[PDB]
């Protein structure tokens, strides 16, 4: 939960 | 942890300059990518298809489970227009189902920490307040707090509450602030400090933790203090009651077995009953062995066959064949396998039925066990004593620090 995130 | 059904799904690429996805996860977390987040684009073409919480198995037929982060989004951005996933719904273990505190639903960590900063800075301190939120929010949700608290206030929430609160509340507060692993590693540090150990502290933890509990213990000993929990339970323990402990503490009793070793069960037994009672002496490393090695549920039955074989069952066994701390050890560990409620309720009757309290010991179990076992230790409480245990720190505690460890308790039965 809430972890490191990338958005591609 | 539950894996779902593996499903195809394929995602093309949008024109804003993605595949409106986001994902977290990797194999440096030790667990696998997943999906966080679709676009309102891509929403509209994968009804049903995509979910979030969806763990991504494979890209265009390659494996990428056992890969970390950046891996795959390496993959996803240097691939084509469209990209083909085989992915698998990750449905989160749950916790546990007996616990008294349970997790608010419409958590918010901004406004918790802005209303505990105003209780705070009420002059006379609003402790109602504080105790009425931290109370009804779960452990990992504290933490939440106690973060944005530091970024609100520029100082610590732990830090702040100790000067805030005062007495045998402020030791409930500050314990209820600690991950599950911190406070058993202070409270274990705090049973060694300076001379002296507090064995019974000592018995009660490691004891009483499960294989997972220890290892995150373990861990989290070592940042906290720099030293290593065996290398203290060493300095401050001695003879046999010092190699069961050390045994304990590695957290590598065996898993639940599938089957039942019925054959081994029987063994177990007569080499239990020969060490001890039939014999003259005892051969207490077999007794270490057996009872730290073997998984719960074969020792549970273990000691039943015990009393086919022995006159004494296996606590009036230890009391008759061990003295002193490495009796009181075996007495602990053999409860906590029979009925680790059982073994909660009576240690909290015990610290509270004759005169005064012991706190410590009260504190301890009600932060610990909350979100644990709370209402099986309740059940077994109310069962045993006729009255409830709610009903017991009434008559033993007052104030707010009473309604505190009401709170924790959940209720009255
Ligand atoms: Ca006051
Ligand atoms: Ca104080
Ligand atoms: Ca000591
Ligand atoms: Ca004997
Ligand atoms: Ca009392």
């Amino acid at each position: 939960r809430k972890l490191p995130e990338t958005t591609l | 942890s539950h894996m779902g059904g593996e499903r195809t799904v394929t995602i093309r690429r949008q024109t804003v300059g993605g595949f409106g996805l986001s994902i977290k996860g990797g194999a440096e977390h030790n667990i696998p990518v997943v999906v966080s987040k679709i676009s309102k684009e891509q929403r509209a073409e994968l009804s049903g298809l995509l979910f979030i919480g969806d763990a991504i198995l494979q890209i265009n037929g390659i494996n990428v489970r056992k890969c970390r982060h950046e891996e795959v989004v390496q993959v996803l951005r240097n691939a084509g227009e469209e990209v083909t996933l085989t992915v698998s719904f990750l449905k989160r273990a749950p916790g546990s189902a007996y616990g008294s505190v349970k997790a608010y639903t419409n958590f918010d960590a901004e406004r918790d920490a802005l209303n505990i900063e105003t209780a705070i800075k009420t002059k006379g301190v609003d402790e109602v307040t504080i105790v009425n939120i931290l109370t009804n929010r779960s452990n990992e949700q504290r933490q939440d707090i106690a973060f944005a608290y530091q970024r609100r206030t520029k100082k610590e929430l732990a830090s702040a509450l100790k000067s805030a609160l005062s007495g045998h509340l402020e030791t409930v507060i500050l314990g209820l602030l600690k991950t599950p692993a911190q406070y058993d590693a202070s409270e274990l540090k705090a049973s060694m400090k300076g001379l002296g150990t507090d064995e019974d502290s000592l018995i009660e933890i490691i004891c009483s933790r499960t294989n997972q509990e220890l290892q995150e213990i373990n861990r989290v000993y070592k940042e906290m203090y720099k030293t290593d929990l065996e290398k203290d339970i060493i300095s401050d323990t001695s003879g046999d009651f010092r190699k069961l402990m050390v045994a304990l503490a590695k957290g590598r009793r065996a898993e639940d077995g599938s089957v039942i070793d019925y054959e081994l069960i029987d063994q177990d037994a007569r080499d239990l009953y020969d060490a001890g009672v039939k014999r003259k002496g005892t051969d207490v490393p077999k007794w270490i062995s057996i009872m730290t090695e073997r998984s719960v549920p074969h020792l549970q039955k273990v000691f039943d066959r015990y009393k086919s074989y022995s006159p004494y069952d296996m606590l009036e066994s230890i009391r008759k064949e061990v003295k002193g701390d490495l009796e009181n050890a075996f007495l602990n560990l053999v409860q906590c396998i029979q009925n680790k409620p059982l073994y909660f309720a009576d240690r909290l009757y015990d610290s509270m039925k004759g005169k005064g309290t012991r706190d410590k010991v009260l504190i301890r179990i009600m932060v610990s066990r909350s979100e644990v076992d709370m209402l099986k230790i309740r059940s077994e409480f109310k069962r045993k004593y006729g009255k409830s245990l709610y009903y017991y720190i009434q008559q033993d505690t007052k104030g707010d620090y009473q309604k505190a460890l009401l709170y924790l308790c959940g209720g009255d039965d």
